[PDB]
RNA sequence: AUAUUGGCGAGAGACCGAUAGCGAACAAGUACAGUGAUGGAAAGAUGAAAAGAACUUUGAAAAGAGAGUGAAAAAGUACGUGAAAUUGUUGAAAGGGAAGGGCAUUUGAUCAGACA
RNA sequence: CGUGGAGGUCAGUGACGAAGCCUAGACCGUAAGGUCGGGUCGAACGGCCUCUAGUGCAGAUCUUGGUGGUAGUAGCAAAUAUUCAAAUGAGAACUUUGAAGACUGAAGUGGGGAAAGGUUCCACGUCAACAGCAGUUGGACGUGGGUUAGUCGAUCCUAAGAGAUGGGGAAGCUCCGUUUCAAAGGCCUGAUUUUAUGCAGGCCACCAUCGAAAGGGAAUCCGGUUAAGAUUCCGGAACCUGG
RNA sequence: AAACUUUCAACAACGGAUCUCUUGGUUCUCGCAUCGAUGAAGAACGCAGCGAAAUGCGAUACGUAAUGUGAAUUGCAGAAUUCCGUGAAUCAUCGAAUCUUUGAACGCACAUUGCGCCCCUUGGUAUUCCAGGGGGCAUGCCUGUUUGAGCGUCAUUU
């Protein structure tokens, strides 16, 4: 908020043949004479300088918010939906797809993932992994470089070792029940995700 | 290097903090040669040149190489 | 300046108000170290309650 | 005349160097300099003049003592030596 | 995936630490991996390349040369052999700069220390 | 070459100093090879070879005095600790834990009880 | 002018070691992105303000 | 428990991307102006690697022409790309006190589609 | 319609060439625009659904930078003035030397200094820039050398003035006062012959200090010498001050 | 018909947009409490084998000591004993030193490398004159020590 004014330049009005904004004073090197503080003047201070008390949380009603993670949670069902979505689904047993609990207890990655596969994902898991590319922005510089789809997400009631079997498996995604969240249920608001339920997790659903 | 030569006369780059009594005794000690006068000088370049005229029983030309440079 | 048939407002932004904008960023943070507090002083207190 | 043979005359000087803060803003008739304002016991600064500030304040120059409290602080303020070893 | 507070994901303040690695930290960074067979023979992955290895290059246009490293250019991130040089026009020859995770280790020089390292390292020597 | 410290160190008060007065004909001799010369990089090991002597001899001299200062009131301000100014001017812990005999008792009398809650 | 306080003397020296041309071996320095020395005075050109 | 555009250490961003972002991504509060208080810039990018062009030839030299290096000199320390204004050369065309524009067709040049 | 960034997706394009830039070549749209070929190029980038804004330029005597026509044009005309030949050099109207013609005319275009500059002095090398033609020359460029004091100046003194101090004002940065309603200091020796300086006379009460390279003021001259220093060095001959 | 002007294209200029880059900037958040008479912040001048700067340092001067590492530094030259080691390094750490001239800045001054006084010591035939070496001398205020001032004032002499 300081940028743009560090100078004590003054328009020299009119009558001198040139424009009236602000000029830098003094002499002496090729910075005084040019135009100052105006949003048009290079080194100037922009319009409107961003302030950072603009908005940028944004309050949702509860109730709301629960309809919508609801409707989200429904549409996870619906294999039509979920295929739409990208996730490769053409080939799984039956949705809803619930695995037994024993996926809660598992300690290691390649046993999670073998469980995955087994019970279907491996299509999704395959996806993800087969479209890591660079992020096309200015975005692969700002901590953001890579890219790629979203996998399977397995709820489950108890954390007995899978959040860590499958935290590291591209993107899997893990969680309990009792949160439960829109973000990865309909990522980008687009309904459909592809979750895998632990009984224990289906069942405390209700 | 004539003045050596031809004044017996040694030229030397002495700290600026040293005054004719100070360059005086210091060559006197360093060398074994006596000073008659010493002459300075604040160089161009903040250094002082000493002048140090040898008495007569010194052939500072002789000093000069049994010091080394020549 | 007066115009429309609209309510009479009372927003007092004629001192340099800009100079005194608090916005709780820190809510987050605060509540966190809030309680790491807590849990350090729970400790600190031994069996006694808070 | 007002101007150039006037200027033909610009050959005395109002400041010389000041010792304090070594810039030709030592104003010889008043013994006092313009800038750091020596020889008052503290130094010249003003609220109006930021960049005069930045220009001049704790930083700008070598920190001679000042480098090292951190990292004196850093290590509770050790005296004594350090010991030794193996490898 | 990071999971403390106290290292950095960030791009910048990475690139930062490596170009500006003082010299100590750069010996570090310069590792190679061993050779198949030392290390099986030392029981051991890699090590902080230095001025008496021996050594294979298993990437680039020089893949397949082999050498003693006779410097390394700590300040050019950069290792040289005699041995892999470029013959110029005037007939001048001059060293090609290689990078040891471009190598691979083929004899270690020891030292007390190097040796201590291998062991500290869980490995054996033979 | 260069001299090392803790050999120095084992030399004698007046070995030390004539070892320093060695040196200095060394830089002096070196300093008139020098301008006779293309380059001349070991004036710069004598050079520090002067250093490390000075330094060798003023570190056994400091811890003389420092030694026969142990323990008293007053010692020459720099071998008192530096730590900062304003600590400095802190409150010895002695001080600081000074205690109103009224406050004492009352301690004493009335400590804070470690005690916990069920039943 | 021209019979001196030691101060402007001194002064005056310090500029004229500075006057000297980019010492070329530092061109040849790994790195080295000095071409040439930016910093040089001429007594004609620009004056030193004591 | 509160404050914090300073200081020391850290982790970050739907922020800026070299006329933007701090004035300063660089020997920047520098170079430079001013008696002084103060004012205060411009300026980043060869290539993976200097492999920075041995040698020959024309020249007083700078250089040119060959050669050479290189993945490339349509990258040659004027260096990635290299727009526009504006300029040279080549080719084509028009032009009786501006030029440029609209509808339309001759003429020249140029080009698509589609037959089966 | 189009742009920078964001969530999702197409397991989208790409070193077998991304992006960008060129292109009186092609195609779609009424249009904003979109698509392709070819050339150039070198590391990245796009379609769809949604999100977001520092989101679209011809103008503002707009900002910064770059570029034209003007135009090889105005002009390079004050201060009397130039000329022959040699030498050097790639190159000579311009450098060097010789010759000649002039000028400044001691109120100088002479010989020195003060302020100010700060190496410009001198030597060697040397022409890319600079010296509004030139350049082999230079106060330019590169590399070095050079400034010698008992007597010359500073330094000491006081001038107008300035300015600490006991003080008195002032919220305070500080203002006033300068010998000012101040307990304001140091000299000659004697006493010492434990011993080095305490006391024994007595005077003197003057109250800081800074402020002149033209004012006041202790004292050096002639000859010779250097590429460049000289009342400074060498030589001879003096003089002042303190001891 | 040239030349000239103008349009278009190729190649070459001028210029430095564009695209891609980024050890910078900006904003957020977390942790923490440390300048100075024990001379700070800041200034000036210096210091490298070969540096003008930037960075670093202070006549011990791009560094001395200590400690950790375990063999570089590098533009060139160099040491060379320094590589199974009290040991490389323009390394890291940092506890110990050095720290010119200065600055609140302190013997007095300061457009001056200007001018005193004190102590210890050294040289000059020297308590006193001169020179070298080391160590000292500001101000307000507090506690205290010592020497004193005042018919302010108490007592005790004979
Ligand atoms: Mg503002
Ligand atoms: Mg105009
Ligand atoms: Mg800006
Ligand atoms: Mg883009
Ligand atoms: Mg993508
Ligand atoms: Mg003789
Ligand atoms: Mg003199
Ligand atoms: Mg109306
Ligand atoms: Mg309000
Ligand atoms: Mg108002
Ligand atoms: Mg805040
Ligand atoms: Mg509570
Ligand atoms: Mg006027
Ligand atoms: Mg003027
Ligand atoms: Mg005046
Ligand atoms: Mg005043
Ligand atoms: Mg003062
Ligand atoms: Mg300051
Ligand atoms: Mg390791
Ligand atoms: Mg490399
Ligand atoms: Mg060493
Ligand atoms: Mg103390
Ligand atoms: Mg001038
Ligand atoms: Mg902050
Ligand atoms: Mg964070
Ligand atoms: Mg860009
Ligand atoms: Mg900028
Ligand atoms: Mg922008
Ligand atoms: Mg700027
Ligand atoms: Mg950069
Ligand atoms: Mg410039
Ligand atoms: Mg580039
Ligand atoms: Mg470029
Ligand atoms: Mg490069
Ligand atoms: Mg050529
Ligand atoms: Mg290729
Ligand atoms: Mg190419
Ligand atoms: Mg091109
Ligand atoms: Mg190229
Ligand atoms: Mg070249
Ligand atoms: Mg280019
Ligand atoms: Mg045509
Ligand atoms: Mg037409
Ligand atoms: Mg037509
Ligand atoms: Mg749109
Ligand atoms: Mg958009
Ligand atoms: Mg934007
Ligand atoms: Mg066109
Ligand atoms: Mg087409
Ligand atoms: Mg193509
Ligand atoms: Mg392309
Ligand atoms: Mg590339
Ligand atoms: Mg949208
Ligand atoms: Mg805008
Ligand atoms: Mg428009
Ligand atoms: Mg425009
Ligand atoms: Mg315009
Ligand atoms: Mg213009
Ligand atoms: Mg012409
Ligand atoms: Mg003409
Ligand atoms: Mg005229
Ligand atoms: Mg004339
Ligand atoms: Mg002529
Ligand atoms: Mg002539
Ligand atoms: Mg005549
Ligand atoms: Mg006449
Ligand atoms: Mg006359
Ligand atoms: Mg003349
Ligand atoms: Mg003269
Ligand atoms: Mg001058
Ligand atoms: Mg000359
Ligand atoms: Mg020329
Ligand atoms: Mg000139
Ligand atoms: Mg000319
Ligand atoms: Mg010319
Ligand atoms: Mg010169
Ligand atoms: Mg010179
Ligand atoms: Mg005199
Ligand atoms: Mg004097
Ligand atoms: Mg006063
Ligand atoms: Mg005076
Ligand atoms: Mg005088
Ligand atoms: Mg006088
Ligand atoms: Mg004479
Ligand atoms: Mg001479
Ligand atoms: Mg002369
Ligand atoms: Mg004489
Ligand atoms: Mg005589
Ligand atoms: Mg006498
Ligand atoms: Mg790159
Ligand atoms: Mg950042
Ligand atoms: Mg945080
Ligand atoms: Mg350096
Ligand atoms: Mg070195
Ligand atoms: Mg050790
Ligand atoms: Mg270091
Ligand atoms: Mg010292
Ligand atoms: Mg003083
Ligand atoms: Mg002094
Ligand atoms: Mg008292
Ligand atoms: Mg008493
Ligand atoms: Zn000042």
């Amino acid at each position: 908020e300081k940028a743009g004014h560090q100078t004590s330049a003054e328009s020299w009005g009119t009558g001198r043949a040139v424009a009236r904004i602000p000029r830098v004073g003094g002499g002496g090197t090729g910075r005084s004479g040019q135009g100052a503080f105006g949003n048009m003047c290079r080194g100037g201070r922009m319009f409107a300088p961003t302030k950072t008390w603009r908005k940028w949380n944004v309050k949702v009603n509860h109730n709301e918010k629960r309809y919508a993670t609801a409707s989200a949670i429904a549409a996870t069902a619906v294999a039509s939906l979920v295929l739409a979505r990208g996730h490769r689904v053409e080939k799984i047993p039956e949705i809803p797809l619930v695995v037994s609990t024993d996926l809660e207890s598992i300690q290691k990655t390649k046993e999670a993932v073998a469980a995955l596969k087994a019970v279907g994902a491996h299509s999704d898991l395959l996806k993800v992994l087969k479209s890591k590319k660079l992020r096309a922005g200015k975005g692969k510089y700002r901590n953001r470089r890579w890219t790629q789809r979203r996998g399977p997400l397995v709820v489950y009631a108890e954390d007995n070792g899978i959040v860590k079997a499958l935290r590291n498996v591209p993107g899997v995604e893990t969680a309990n029940v009792a949160s439960l969240n829109l973000l990865q249920l309909a990522p980008g608001a687009h309904l459909g995700r592809f979750v895998i339920w632990t009984e224990a997790a289906f069942t405390k659903l209700d | 290097m004539k003045k050596v030569e031809d004044g017996n006369i040694l030229v030397f780059q002495v700290s600026m903090k040293a005054n004719k009594y100070q360059i005086k005794k210091a060559v006197k000690e360093l060398y074994e040669v006596d000073v008659l006068k010493v002459n300075t000088l604040v160089r161009p370049n903040g250094t002082k040149k000493a002048y140090v005229r040898l008495t007569a029983d010194y052939d500072a030309l002789d000093i000069a190489n049994r010091i080394g440079y020549i | 300046a007066i115009s429309k048939n609209l309510p009479i407002l009372k927003n007092h932004f004629r001192k340099h108000w800009q100079e005194r904008v608090k916005v709780h960023f820190d809510q987050a943070g605060k509540k966190v170290s809030r309680r790491n507090a807590r849990a350090t002083r729970a400790a600190k207190i031994a069996p006694r309650p808070l | 005349g007002k101007g150039t043979p006037s200027f033909g005359k610009r050959h005395n000087k109002s400041h010389t160097l000041c010792n304090r803060c070594g810039r030709r803003s030592f104003h010889v008739q008043k013994k006092t300099c313009s800038s750091c304002g020596y020889p008052a016991a503290k130094t010249r600064s003003y609220n109006w003049g930021a960049k005069a500030k930045r220009r001049h304040t704790t930083g700008t120059g070598r920190m001679r003592y000042l480098k090292h409290v951190s990292r004196r602080f850093k290590n509770g303020f050790q005296t004594g030596s350090a010991s030794k070893a193996s490898a | 995936a990071k999971q403390s507070l106290d290292v950095s994901s960030d791009r910048r303040k990475a690139r930062k630490a490596y170009f500006t690695a003082p010299s100590s930290q750069r010996r570090v960074l310069l590792s190679a991996p061993l050779s198949k067979e030392l290390r099986a023979q030392y029981g051991i992955k890699a090590l902080p390349i230095r001025r008496d290895d021996e050594v294979l290059v298993v990437r680039g246009s020089k893949k397949g040369q082999e050498g003693k490293i006779s410097s390394v250019y700590r300040l050019k991130f950069a290792v040289q052999v005699d041995k892999v040089t470029k013959e110029k026009v005037n007939g001048a020859s001059v060293p090609i700069n290689l990078h040891p995770s471009k190598l691979v280790i083929t004899k270690l020089h020891l030292d007390k220390d190097r040796k201590a390292l291998i062991q500290r390292k869980g490995g054996k020597l033979e | 070459a260069g001299v090392k410290a803790y050999e120095l160190r084992t030399k004698s008060k007046e070995q030390l100093a004539s070892q320093l007065v060695d040196l200095k004909k060394e830089l002096a001799e070196l300093k008139v090879q020098k301008l006779s010369r293309p380059s001349l990089p070991k004036i710069k090991t004598v050079r520090k070879s002067i250093a490390c002597v000075l330094t060798v001899i003023n570190e056994q001299q400091r811890e003389a005095v420092r030694q026969l200062y142990k323990g008293k009131k007053y010692q020459p301000k720099d071998l008192r600790a530096k730590k900062t100014r304003a600590l400095r001017r802190a409150l010895t812990k002695f001080e600081a834990s000074q205690v109103t005999e009224k406050q004492r008792k009352k301690q004493i009398a009335f400590p804070q009880r470690k005690y916990a809650i069920k039943a | 002018a021209a019979q001196k306080s030691f101060r402007i003397k001194q002064k005056m020296a310090k500029a004229k070691k500075q006057n000297r041309p980019l010492p070329q071996w530092i061109r040849l320095r790994t790195n080295n992105t000095i071409r040439y020395n930016a910093k040089r005075r001429n007594w004609r050109r620009t004056k030193m303000n004591i």
